[PDB]
């Protein structure tokens, strides 16, 4: 599921899960 | 940076795994 273009809640929904209790930053910029 | 990377062209889990703590 990671291996597409994927913008805005559907990039962090996916940072979310392969990164689970490690978190994530998410920086658009 | 991540949107470059993963929105305007094709994401990968390399580069996902690269913004976890």
């Amino acid at each position: 599921f990671v291996n597409q273009h994927l913008c805005g809640s559907h990039l962090v929904e996916a940072l979310y899960l392969v990164c689970g209790e490690r978190g994530f930053f998410y920086t658009p910029k | 940076g991540i949107v470059e990377q993963c929105c305007t062209s094709i994401c990968s889990l390399y580069q996902l795994e690269n913004y976890c703590g």
